[PDB]
């Protein structure tokens, strides 16, 4: 009962981990949509700048 | 610009559509929070 | 060893108990009610459900 | 309210909860059958009574025929019930009736008559002061902490998904399918007579059901699933029967659940309950999809079986529009869950205007309930 | 003859029955038993054998302990199997195996590997050149003339309940109870004891089951039949045995099969073969139970008691609603149809894609059956 409890805790503290670092992967894909689309944009623009 | 709003409409629809959008549509402003839930996903 | 208190915890389930001591180490209706905003939010939600009711 | 705690009674359709608002548990859960005597008692002084109700009732399952009072979430013998909730107020709590109010929880979409029913029993009989009904899947997303999101329940009775939108139930997206725990009994009963195990009276159900929550789980992939247990059999496992017999599963664990996602295999024409869930968010309107893909909560249960959490979001996924926020969000305690938000519900302050008193049903008969609560 | 015809074996736990493909009759009809002698004996010179199969088993039923190789439809003594059908392919039919195909029944529930040994043991010691099975109550439907409608077959040793929709069986739908005329043989032996005859031996069960063969009828009504009985002495038949002397019956003549509509009597929680067919029917879709009311067809020896199909009429329309029609079929040759529609089988020329080679069963091993036999 005793190393239940224990793994119990863990669950909880890591899963709570796993949604935070989870929700900083979505970050960095917004990031790479945003800069591709634009990088794709200017390559679609053609322009000498 | 015409072809990404159908496909929105599509989606919207229900098809599923792969055409991937070059800018989002709504601003999903942050609903209201609480603390007191179990924190999601199953991991 | 004779009173009833004894008696229902040989007459548990074992699974039961243990369901038991894993949601009393839980405490899910304690958390819900302590915490201030979403206890008042809830609050809200039902009030103004009821004032729509009647 | 500080002198009586409310008492919250969850009534499912195969098991009944009992205990004190305000309490984080239940005082006392019981299966709800009745059995009745099948053979004739010869001994004059042990004592034998006319019948046998919860968990005294499964004790001697050996003797007995064993009822269900609730059949597919519809009552179908309403002095079983005055006998169940008997057992229930003066057996397992050994508190009155008259001296508290009542909380009962009820399945979103039922008959009318059948509330009217059940007030009529809990005012004209129990003589309750104050009484309360709820809807199941509701007080779910209050246990889990929130006031948006889909409620997926399962119990012995019958399998429902609902939206729910700060707290307003919408009745055209409640959705309903006959995939319940008692099928997927019946259904390993039908596979288990391949092996050459037979069962056919109603007190090896309950053998049937124990050898189901101990011993299954969901395949990821069922088509990969059946070629590992073809080819090995570390796959199989031994159960010890009550007369001392050992059998081994084998290969049907994963053949137990799998009726919940393929409906075909018991012979409904129905879809399964990935394509239910889906269904119901598509007959909401655009602005709350979000939200409802983004927020999921499993109860009841039928859904504590390991492995369903990942296949759910594997098939939700496969239906759901691209790059979507998607997300199961399963408590352990899942099937408790509906008990702690009844008493959840039953301990604020504002909640105590929710009550019908005694007087305003004698006034108005049984049909009040339904004037006053919506 | 110029041609090889196929072999028709029907195969029950009572009788086994063998004959040609296309033949009207079947040739060989004998009691499936396998008797070995129990005294001593000091003959020298003289016929004595360690075991004697057949009829001439039954011929000298005083000096052996009949036992029976079928229990409930199972085989449950694999030599004496063997040795039964060495005496049906040698003995009685007098044609080597080889030569010809055979075609075997089967129950429509039963464990898995049995098939598997019907396999093993046909290909590998009699070097049949190919072989099919076929479920037991669909021939039945098939001799009556009907490609749609639902059978009950209840042979001696498993009753079983199949509805069939346009010739192609419904798996889900299938209800079977093990109540079988070996039961009702010796519950009535067990009610016989009552007035003073006692019968316990292997012998005194085959003279108890002819007894039954002889005297016995179902009521249109058992409580009137039962107080016609208490007030005067008209229902009383006297049986001679085969000792000489003379017994009176009387009134076991209806309750000996009023435990096929009343299994209480034994103590088995399953009702009776009419809410049984009722719930088989129930299972089925709602669009097909106005062709499955029509065409209800009986089917084995244990459907030959006189009247049966009146009470069975009777108890169907009073479960079945009233706007609905009912009609049985009962074919005079009930006994042998499963074997009739077998010799249907044998005789359509698509039925010679069924067959399963004996090149296939060399390269698939004894689990080509589940997938080649539907
Ligand atoms: N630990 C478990 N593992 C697997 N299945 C379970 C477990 N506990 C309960 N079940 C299943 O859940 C069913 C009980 O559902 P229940 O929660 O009583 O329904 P309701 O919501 O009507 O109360 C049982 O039939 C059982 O098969
Ligand atoms: N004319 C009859 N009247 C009453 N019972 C009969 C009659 N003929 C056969 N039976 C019963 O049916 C049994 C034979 O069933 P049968 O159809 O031969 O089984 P199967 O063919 O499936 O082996 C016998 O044991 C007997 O008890």
């Amino acid at each position: 009962e005793t190393r239940a409890e224990f793994a119990e805790r863990s669950v909880a503290k890591l899963e709570k981990t796993i949604d935070d670092l989870e929700d900083k992967l979505k970050c960095t894909k917004e990031e790479h949509l945003c800069t591709q689309r634009m990088l794709d944009q200017t390559l679609l623009d053609l322009n000498e700048m | 610009h015409e072809f990404e709003a159908l496909m929105r409409m599509l989606d919207n629809l229900g098809y599923r559509t792969g055409y991937p959008y070059r800018y989002p549509l709504v601003q999903e402003k942050t609903k209201h929070k609480s603390e007191v839930e179990i924190p999601a996903t199953v991991t | 060893e004779n009173n009833p208190e004894y008696l229902r915890e040989r007459n548990m389930a074992p699974d039961l108990r243990q369901d038991f001591n894993m949601m009393e180490q839980k405490k899910r209706v304690s958390m819900i009610l302590q915490s201030p905003a979403f206890c008042e939010e809830l609050e809200s939600m039902i009030q103004e459900q009821f004032k729509k009711g009647k | 309210d500080d002198d009586i705690a409310a008492l919250v009674v969850d009534n499912g359709s195969g098991m009944c909860k009992a205990g004190f608002a305000g309490d984080d548990a239940p005082r006392a859960v019981f299966p709800s059958i009745v059995g009745r005597p099948r053979h004739q008692g010869v001994m004059v002084g042990m004592g034998q009574k006319d019948s046998y109700v919860g968990d005294e009732a499964q004790s001697k399952r050996g003797i007995l025929t064993l009822k269900y009072p609730i059949e597919h979430g519809i009552v179908t013998n309403w002095d079983d019930m005055e006998k169940i909730w008997h057992h229930t107020f003066y057996n397992e709590l050994r508190v009155a009736p008259e001296e508290h109010p009542v909380l009962l929880t009820e399945a979103p979409l039922n008959p009318k008559a059948n509330r009217e029913k059940m007030t009529q029993i809990m005012f004209e009989t129990f003589n309750t002061p104050a009484m309360y009904v709820a809807i199941q899947a509701v007080l779910s997303l209050y246990a889990s902490g929130r006031t948006t999101g889909i409620v997926m329940d399962s119990g012995d009775g019958v399998t429902h998904t609902v939206p729910i939108y700060e707290g307003y139930a919408l009745p055209h997206a409640i959705l309903r399918l006959d995939l319940a725990g008692r099928d997927l009994t019946d259904y390993l009963m039908k596979i288990l007579t391949e092996r050459g195990y037979s069962f056919t009276t109603t007190a090896e159900r309950e053998i049937v059901r124990d050898i189901k929550e101990k011993l299954c789980y969901v395949a990821l992939d069922f088509e990969q699933e059946m070629a590992t247990a073809a080819s090995s059999s570390s796959l199989e496992k031994s159960y010890e029967l009550p007369d001392g017999q050992v059998i081994t599963i084998g290969n049907e664990r994963f053949r137990c659940p799998e009726a919940l996602f393929q409906p075909s295999f018991l012979g409904m024409e129905s879809c399964g309950i990935h394509e239910t869930t889906f269904n119901s968010i598509m007959k909401c309107d655009v602005d709350i999809r979000k939200d409802l893909y983004a927020n999921t909560v499993l109860s009841g249960g039928t859904t504590m079986y390991p492995g369903i959490a990942d296949r759910m979001q594997k098939e939700i996924t496969a239906l759901a529009p691209s790059t979507m926020k998607i997300k199961i969000i399963a408590p352990p305690e899942r099937k408790y869950s509906v008990w702690i938000g009844g008493s959840i519900l039953a301990s604020l302050s504002t909640f105590q205007q929710m009550w019908i008193s005694k007087q305003e049903y004698d006034e108005s008969g049984p049909s009040i309930v339904h004037r006053k609560c919506f």
